[PDB]
């Protein structure tokens, strides 16, 4: 009864919360390095473009 | 063939031992036929004879 509000409603950075298992999801916090290794077959030559 | 109004453009170059550069020559030529090509600068070798 005296419970208060869940993290789903109160948590910072706009994040959603779920419990089976527990996750914080989609926090708009910080930034993410992403790195790609691209096979040479994928690129088209400056004379072909 | 006799050639005139020639312009030479270099889409990309890399000094890569393997013909790592490619060049497009725009031209006007008097008649149809085979024609020889050569490089006058010793530091640049062209593959096509």
């Amino acid at each position: 009864k005296e419970r208060g509000a869940s993290l789903q409603h109160t948590a910072p950075f706009g994040c959603q919360i779920a419990t089976n298992p527990v996750r914080a999801m989609n926090c708009a916090v910080g930034n993410m390095p992403i790195s790609i290794d691209i096979p040479d077959a994928a690129f088209t030559r400056v004379v072909d473009a | 063939p006799s050639l005139t109004d020639m312009s030479c453009e270099v889409p990309a170059c890399t000094h890569s031992s393997d013909f790592g550069g490619v060049a497009i020559i725009k031209y006007a030529a008097s008649k149809k036929g085979k024609c020889a090509v050569h490089s006058m600068t010793n530091a640049v070798t062209i593959r096509e004879a």
